[PDB]
């Protein structure tokens, strides 16, 4: 039998990226803010008619290099970006260092073909408002640790895969869900 | 509404009153007493 | 659930007989010696306008301005038990530090503010604090009524005088050596309210900095700062 | 105690006018519920007890017991549906047309009038 | 081995909880009657140059200068608890000594520093300490918060007024009798730092008395001393 | 906790209808189709992503009329309205014990103020095909029975809440609901 909470739970492509040669140390390949990189239509039918809702949020990256390929990248987490003080955004993009001492995990293309993390809702609100769309709760972001490292300049593809966990719905409404 | 009031005007009006009033549940609270919102007085008269 | 309020406010609260034990200020005076009727509850008289040049609001307080004491009050219909005085100084007077609060209870007197002429009362309840030593003064008063259950702000009379049953037949005069002085108060341990009647007269308190008419907001209140900056 | 003493607040009116799906009163969902002053017509207005005692306080939280009598006699019949609209505002809830907005998508509250 | 911290040091420290609970000082001001919005956390924002005769750094406060608090709290994302605030005086104005700090909420009034001009909220949360006889003011206030979780330096809006979810809705008023007056503060009893995101943006601050440009040594510091003699 | 099923079991209004002293005997009030009635946005949007679905239906018709007003009214159920040779859909029209033989349920709005009637669901195919959207699998029908009786003409509305019951659903697709 299926429920709400069976879609949410359904792991999405979020987005391919580009990573190549030129990309230098602490350049971002993506920035992607939770919940809205998940919010497909797909999602957004099945949370219609509830007020907010609350999860942990699971991410595959997904990078196929092959043999002769090295590098590394950081896939890092961040808390309620729209609302910390600009000196932490920025030290973000300033030093890949003050990305490396957050919750994250290194990828190394030459021995890894993907990697995850998992992310709990974390913010001084319970949950997620999915009228007043206040806050996203947080963003994954992956900085260039070591970068792309062909004998000839060369480019590659990230992908990244998404879904929820440990989900909990608000109380139902006839208010729509925030565009 | 979902039905109009539906009666005879023949005998009775068409039309009636309903009045709403209000408590608080149990789970109420309330905290974070200061200044408060409202100011009593003895009376209340406009100005000459 | 409690949880809520033991996560973030701190602390739960569950009848204004917590609340009326805070003490609130109620009036100013310039006497040094001074007769306060202390089972006053009444608040100020109101007005209001929206007529161009004019202060939109004004109060004429009787017995003082709303205390926590009062405001709460006001819903009820009785009290009985004691209250508590606390009472701060324009002037810190080095030589003359004193405070003198006796309790007052002269027949005749009548039951509403009045600056002290009488000489002769001897031998009274005083108490003393100083207030050079200790910032402020602080008191306690026993219910001393003649019945069992007082009334809220009892309409005094012209010569009801100090002896009217509805209250308490009681009073402080109050001996300082500050020109200006602050009283407040608040409820004793003992003390309660009696019989809810409703929500009392009221207008919004946010509102008396209303100035819209252009004539600037006059009405203040009787708060520290207004007190200690003259 | 006190909070809940009822609070008579607001009044409306159900007639042969009426229609499907009309809107016939709303209110937002909170303590700090007011009247008018019969002496002068300032903006605040006199508070109701429950709002006069919530104001000593600043913060709130709970659930309210709301209460409708429908002054009426046995010969009227119709029907009425109650509802509440969480995260919205008592102009969104109706159409231009004063029509109630997906009711579909909350508690409905059914009353026979008969 | 704890051998050498017994041997050498006579103590030994653990958390950062521990160190938060010393008081540091934050801010000064010239007003008598002053508005400070206590769960302010943010720091100075701070300007560098290597141009001759120009002051190397200047820092501009919008709320306050680093306290071990806000200096740690830089580090994490959220707080929540309540905290401690200790004020001292230029003045012990003898005939007038006292202080009052009392719990400030007015709703529209917006969460920064600024003077009091509101004369009309009465019924608040009233601590008095006398400059005289006790030298400091020493205070305690609750977490009072509207969530169970609070967010460093939160960007304060316009007319996020003083009703911001992601803070205490609570300000100190503070009415003295000292001009001048130097705040510090340290953490409650019960406070507590939130989700570690890394170093916080930063400079030297012995480099602070940088003046190689010919320029002197402009910036300087809340401290006891930089306050006590002016 | 919610899930799917938990919203197409939500009882939804359906209509308002027009029944007024004018109308005789065997005068249509309605013909609504199953699933077609029911298919609100609401609807719609959880059904997304599913091939298909069957369930039984439950219809509520609700008719407030005054002490001194008497009259009767048929709901009747017939199945698999597009696809049932003409001569039948016809007889319903024709003559209002055409549809007494049906299952029905009566209504005397003196007595009652409501009544009910449940469907299964009922076709060759297993289940409504959502994106084919290939034969409704019956329609409800409230045919007068006995005409609205007011001393002077008057008019009445018929309001109908539904909702489904032992829900089915398909296997999950791409393919979009029919529109």
């Amino acid at each position: 039998t299926h429920s709400i909470i069976d879609f949410l739970e359904r792991p999405q492509f979020i987005g391919s990226f580009l990573w190549n040669t030129s990309d230098i140390e602490n350049k971002e390949i993506f920035s992607l803010k939770l919940p809205d990189a998940l919010m497909s239509p797909m999602i957004r039918e099945k949370l219609s008619g509830f007020t907010s809702f609350s999860a942990s949020t699971v991410f595959h990256i997904q990078v196929n290099a092959h043999p002769f390929q090295c590098g590394r990248l950081v896939l890092a987490a961040v808390p309620v970006p729209d609302i910390l003080p600009l000196h932490r955004l920025n030290m973000l993009s300033f030093d890949v260092s003050n990305v490396i001492t957050l919750p994250h995990v290194q990828l190394d293309i030459s021995k890894e073909t993907e990697v995850l993390l998992k992310i709990p809702y974390v913010s001084p609100f319970v949950q997620y408002d999915l009228v007043t769309k206040f806050t996203p709760w947080a963003a994954f972001l992956a900085h260039v640790y070591a970068p792309l490292n062909t004998p000839s300049a060369a480019s590659l593809q990230v992908n990244v895969f998404a879904h929820f966990e440990d989900i909990k719905l608000g109380f139902p409404t006839s208010a729509i869900v925030a565009q | 509404a979902l039905t109009p009031l539906v009666s005879s005007s023949a005998v009775v009006s068409s039309t009636i009153d309903v009045l709403v009033e209000v408590k608080a549940s149990d789970d109420f609270e309330v905290a974070v007493p200061n200044t408060p919102l409202w100011l009593p007085v003895d009376s209340l008269t406009e100005r000459p | 659930d409690e949880q809520p309020s033991q996560e973030c406010i701190g602390e739960r609260i569950l009848s204004f007989s917590e609340l009326i034990k805070r003490n609130s200020w109620r009036y100013v005076s310039d006497e040094k010696s001074l007769i306060y009727p202390a089972y006053a509850f009444d608040n100020p008289a109101a007005m209001y306008t929206a007529a161009d040049k004019l202060p939109v609001w004004t109060l004429t307080p009787r017995s003082g301005f709303p205390t926590l004491l009062t405001s709460i009050g006001a819903m009820y219909a009785f009290y009985r038990g004691g209250i508590r005085l606390k009472i701060v100084p324009g002037v810190a007077d080095q030589p003359k530090p004193l405070v003198e609060v006796a309790l007052f209870t002269m027949q005749d007197q009548g039951y509403i503010i009045k600056a002290n002429d009488y000489s002769t009362d001897f031998c009274s309840s005083n108490i003393y604090e100083n207030f050079v030593t200790k910032g402020i003064a602080e008191v306690q008063t026993p219910y001393y009524s003649r019945v069992n259950t007082s009334v809220v702000s009892a309409p005094v009379l012209y010569n009801a005088g100090n002896i009217s049953p509805l209250m308490p037949n009681v009073m402080y005069k109050i001996t300082s050596n500050s020109s200006n002085i602050l009283l407040g108060h608040s409820a004793a341990d003992d003390f309660r309210f009696g019989f809810l009647l409703g929500a009392p007269l009221a207008i919004s308190a946010t509102a008396l900095r209303d100035n819209f008419t252009g004539s600037s907001a006059t009405v203040s209140l009787p708060t520290f700062s207004n007190f200690y900056l003259s | 105690y006190v909070l809940k003493i009822p609070n008579y607040f607001s009044r409306f009116k159900y007639s042969s006018t009426s229609l499907p799906k009309q809107v016939l009163w709303t209110s937002p969902v909170h303590p700090q519920i007011i009247r008018n002053h019969v002496t002068v017509v300032d903006a605040p207005g006199q508070p109701t007890l429950l709002a006069y005692a919530t104001g000593f306080f600043k913060y709130w939280r709970g659930g309210l017991v709301y209460t409708f009598r429908f002054v009426k006699t046995n010969y009227h019949s119709g029907r009425v549906q109650i509802t509440f609209h969480p995260f919205v505002g008592y102009d969104d809830v109706m159409d231009s047309d004063g029509k109630i907005v997906r009711d579909e998508y909350v508690y409905r509250v059914v009353v026979d009038l008969r």
